[PDB]
DNA sequence: AGCCGTAGGTACCTACGGCT
DNA sequence: AGCCGTAGGTACCTACGGCT
């Protein structure tokens, strides 16, 4: 279920990981198919902070990045059998697109570490308000958020190791008090 | 541009947490809805979907609702307003369905397609004043309609109904109660603010589940009520019974409090089949529409069926546990709230309403006497009020003749000019001076009320006596000492 | 009463069914070119003022009013259907205007119908216009809470300009879309001559005119497909071959067949590469993007002849594709098959009828409004009279008669000036009622001119006609090759 | 998906075939559990009179409705084996369900003749005013279509048999145009 | 374990006729 | 063949916390 570009060259190309089959679709058609390739998602992924390998290995969204991305996974991971040079975020501009997002991030970080580090990962920025890429038509999305002549990314930089360990440990662990305590302290209700 | 991989992770967490803590996942301790709740009834109201009208198709109902107010999966407004019809999980139910609505069995609803919906007359209650300034509006998702904030809530409805959901970082979990009770423990309260907890359960005696059943016990329903935790022993209503022969069976007409019917069964038929239980001849289901729930367990001819009852409750959810945390939205924050500062809330939110209709409804009158008061001008001077519109070439002119030849102010002249031919019958007359006659009376009993906290608060006890006379009704969970 | 013959029931219950699907499902009306669920739809987003000067509704609420209204059917016919008329390749002249994911070439469906919004194109308006003016005989919506329109005024030509396919029972239909300058032109020269030929026709409307584009081969699939109704036409692709350097060729293909998935036709061709049933082809690429349109690379082996290679394209993929013409429609509650000349005849008919109503209504509503003006001058010209007789009486009813004896009015001019408002006494409302009135007499008279003279009333047609011709007629996209 | 009922007198038991996932749910709350069983079927079922018999015995729907009657079909069908001695017919009045109502028939008729000749086939007879099985009530259901004290079932009788084949083949066989016959030639009725 | 209730969800049997 | 287009369709992924 990935629309994958027409370049081999892992150098120029571009993976769009879409939040919804619906805002999958639009952004095939906008998409340069040359350098552009789009995987979509149904919605909430695995959260793999708090699962078992097991079940992470199984899971089928996660199985479909992992052969997308063509690096392998953790030990096997290598940077220079990717087949993308930059991995695209592009969620919902809404609460729920963030929380796909941070499940994503959890997942890099913990199982493809590297391609952070590397500076392979994005995240898409879509106009901002109540509309939601599934409402948005092939031609917008293509301007707004995957034309390189317009668009603003952000590369995802990873900075202290040890603080970013400890911060996927609290808000995605498994110790609901942490996180509870996390968000009493930051709310701003 | 660059982002750090920390601060993303802490600003879109945050983003995503605190939207299902305050606008989600838990009530508002004020009318006890979640914002897809809330938005169904708005919706039914501004549909006009009311008791005297016939059923609406709820695919238009939940198309309308994810429109206009919430922008979210229409599954997600279906099923829970599914839920809201069902006489099993709503001690009270908000909706009135017209098709397949769901079982105990967990059978789902009928397709959105099939199904038909309205209010249901104590839904009035929630919704009664919401257009007479009673509760704050605000803006739509998307800016192109309002909302309200909360509902005006007559009952408390929080507690009549109860809630449950998952959010992040903490949960709720708040058991229905009988709507006499609880009003009768608002009413103790208003008389004294200063009523504890054990007072107050002189009026509420524990939960009062929809499906019925026993409570084993007044501990759990004390520790809840004083601290908003507190594990409650729930159970089936089961008797031991002769079929003949000298045989026995136990027959169960009451399960716990959302336990799968069909579920619960199931695991009886596998710890037989997997010789867990011992004694268990026969199991079926003679549930019916005609007789209620009716299920019966055969056992052997001379076994003790006390014995094989006991090993049910704890083998089976036949007993099951419900968990109390009372978490609710205060203020917009999330609050672990006791019994006391569940209905402290309420009575709080009560006054505020009704001071507010009061106010509209003062305003509302006064606007409409200074209005009739332009009309009594014009038909004392009827003559020259036309002679003035004759002379005036336009309507800007005759506005400004009206005002200067009469001491009428604006609004009072447009009225005049709008005034239909028809208007100067007997009949029509007459109905203008007693209107105006009637809405000084009106005006008077308003500004008594607002005059006075003692015969405001009065005031909200008497209605509330009103749907506790209309609405109320007889416990049906049994608590067991 | 309790047996039932299985013959019996059997006969009555599949008739119950296939007459249905006939005539209301699947077979569009020779009138406005519509299957109940479009007409719905469209009268649907009429009824709920969803025009294009205002913005777009949420597609869920759009489909969930009509379902509930008018169409009694799962939610996903409806929004389907919605959806189609919004697609530029599908709808020679779209009759929904979409905003969202509306789908692709590709089979790519819509997004979801909670994510999509829509309202009326334009053109759209000229199917509705005059809906409101007793032009068309309204019935009573499936639940008997309702009215719904039995056909639309359809201005323009509708069955043929869009098209239409159904699979019903018993029999199909499947009708190609049209130029809508051509269709108007031709029905344009049938007014004025009853007895215009098929061969004379096709002097204005050449043949099918795709959204897609593309090329048709020869007249003589059109020509029986007109003459019949039945008829093979072929569809074939644009497709050039073009250098690609180093002295090695390619075959371009930019406009494909009708009704034919693009993503599809590439597999099709992919599989015949690989399974060696066609010569020298080395690469397969589809390039398509919405700054360039469609654009299908096929490369071709150094020192092919890239023409043959071409020519096997078109016989072994949907590269070339026929369309099977079967134009059944609709003709008075009953499928039909019909000739082109049929259909416009048919058409033009449902056009004098149109506009013969609606000419009488707005006299009768002329009429109605000249006799209030009337008694509101009356009123005015005897204004303290009136008001004295007002005052005087008890009651509405008392008012009433006195009015009417006392200055010979109607009980509608009495009901009138009993509503009359007071600011309708200033001083230039007499002067206004007698502006009002004269415009309304000269009016009347050109209504009635109108329908004295069948001839007058055919222009006035053939008028309205050529204005939408100006407005919304187009180019063709179609190329007819002489093949 | 079958609901089966307590008893296991097939002499007074019934099985309910209702069109509709939605109508299916309603009937088993409206329904006697003792002696009422029911079947939900999807919407539109096999024709198969125009089905070979490898995809007929493939067919989900089929299969359940052999299981679910025990009698075996065709040349192996066993009268005595029949777990109902009612099958009712139960679908929307509305042209759709006279549809699924003739594919139903067609389906006993060439598979379960004997069912027939023996009287176990019947028509229920839900409220005929414009409403669909999935917008009723359970309560009405029963008492309307289900409860043996006020419903009025037909029971289905083959009479002419020569007659019944060419019925059949004419309205579901492969040939459309003795189809298209018929339809122009009764639908003046 | 796996349920509970609001969220981001999903893929796919059937009739019907024509292709010629 | 399998696809065209209106009809009668539907299963089952995940997050989240607290109970068993
Ligand atoms: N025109 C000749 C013939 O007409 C019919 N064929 O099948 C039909 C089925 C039904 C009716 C009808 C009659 C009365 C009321 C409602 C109905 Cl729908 C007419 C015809 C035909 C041949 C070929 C193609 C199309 C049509
Ligand atoms: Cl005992
Ligand atoms: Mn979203
Ligand atoms: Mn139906």
């Amino acid at each position: 279920k990935l629309a994958d570009c027409s370049s081999k060259s892992p150098e120029e190309c571009e993976i769009f990981l879409v939040e919804g089959d619906s805002a999958g679709g639009s952004t095939k058609s906008g998409r340069d198919s040359r350098t552009q390739a789009i995987l979509p998602l149904r919605g909430k992924i695995l959260n793999v902070e708090k699962a078992r390998l097991d079940r992470i290995l199984n899971n089928n969204e996660i199985r479909q990045m992992i052969t997308a991305f063509g690096t392998g996974i953790g030990g096997d991971f290598d940077l220079a059998k990717a087949r993308y040079h930059k991995i695209v975020i592009m969620t919902d501009a809404d609460v729920d697109g963030a929380h796909i997002r941070t499940l994503l991030l959890t997942f890099f970080y913990r199982f493809m570490r590297p391609l952070i580090e590397a500076g392979y990962v994005y995240i898409a920025q879509p106009p901002t308000g109540y509309k939601g890429l599934g409402e948005m038509n092939a031609d917008q999305l293509w301007e707004t958020t995957m034309n390189p002549e317009h668009r603003a990314l952000l590369q995802v930089k990873l900075e202290d190791a040890i603080e970013a360990d400890q911060t996927f440990e609290m808000l995605m662990g498994d110790v609901v008090e942490n996180r509870r305590q996390f968000i009493e302290d930051n709310a701003v209700y | 541009n660059e982002r750090n991989i920390t601060s993303e992770m802490r600003e879109s967490f945050l983003d995503y947490a605190m939207s299902v803590i305050v606008a989600r996942a838990l009530p508002d301790v004020r009318d006890g809805l979640k914002p897809v709740h809330r938005r169904i009834l708005y919706g039914l109201n501004e549909q006009g979907m009311t008791p005297d009208k016939s059923y609406k198709k709820s695919a238009r109902i939940v198309g309308d609702v994810m429109g206009k107010y919430h922008p979210h999966g229409d599954s997600s407004i279906y099923e829970a307003m599914v839920r809201m019809a069902q006489d099993f999980s709503y001690r009270y139910p908000l909706v009135d369905g017209q098709g397949n609505f769901g079982s105990m069995d967990g059978d789902g609803a009928a397709a959105m397609r099939y199904t038909e919906a309205r209010m249901t007359k104590i839904t009035l209650e929630l919704l009664r004043d919401i257009n007479k300034d009673t509760i704050d509006f605000i803006d739509n998702y998307d800016g192109n309609e309002r909302e309200p904030s909360v509902l005006p809530a007559r009952f408390p409805n929080l507690l009549a109904n109860g809630a449950s959901g998952i959010a992040v970082g903490m949960a709720t979990n708040i058991p229905p109660h009988n709507l006499t009770e609880l009003i009768n423990g608002v009413l103790s309260l208003s008389k004294n603010p200063d009523i504890s907890i054990a007072e107050l359960m002189e009026d509420i005696e524990g939960p009062d589940f929809p499906t019925a059943g026993l409570i084993l016990g007044k501990s759990g329903i004390r520790r809840a009520y004083e601290t908003g935790r507190g594990s409650i022993q729930m159970r089936s209503r089961a008797v031991i019974e002769e079929r003949g022969g000298g045989r026995q069976r136990i027959v169960v007409t009451e399960i716990p409090f959302q336990v799968n019917k069909a579920r619960m069964i199931e695991k009886i038929a596998e710890l037989v089949r997997d010789k867990k239980i011992d004694g268990i001849t026969d199991l079926r289901d003679e549930t019916s529409l005609r007789t209620g729930v009716r299920v019966v367990i055969d056992v052997r001819k001379d076994a003790n069926a006390s014995v094989i009852l006991n090993n049910l409750y704890k083998q089976t959810p036949l007993q099951t546990s419900f968990g109390v945390n009372m978490i609710a939205l205060v203020n917009g924050r999330p609050k672990l709230i006791n019994l006391k500062e569940a209905l402290v809330h309420y009575l709080e939110h009560q006054k505020t309403v009704v001071r507010r209709r009061t106010q509209y409804n003062l305003r509302k009158a006064k606007d409409r006497a200074h209005i009739l008061e332009g009309l009594r001008i014009a038909l004392d001077h009827i003559d020259e009020i036309i002679s003035t519109i004759r002379e005036s070439d336009t309507d800007k002119v005759a506005m400004e003749s009206l005002q200067q030849r009469f001491k009428l102010s604006e609004k009072q002249a447009q009225a005049i000019l709008d005034m239909r031919l028809r208007r100067l019958t007997g009949l029509e007359r007459d109905k203008i001076e007693a209107e105006y006659n009637e809405l000084l009376n009106y005006i008077s009993e308003l500004e008594t009320i607002l005059a006075d906290e003692e015969v405001l608060l009065q005031l909200v006890r008497d209605e509330l006596t009103e749907i506790r006379d209309r609405f109320g009704d007889d416990r049906r969970t049994e608590i067991q000492l």
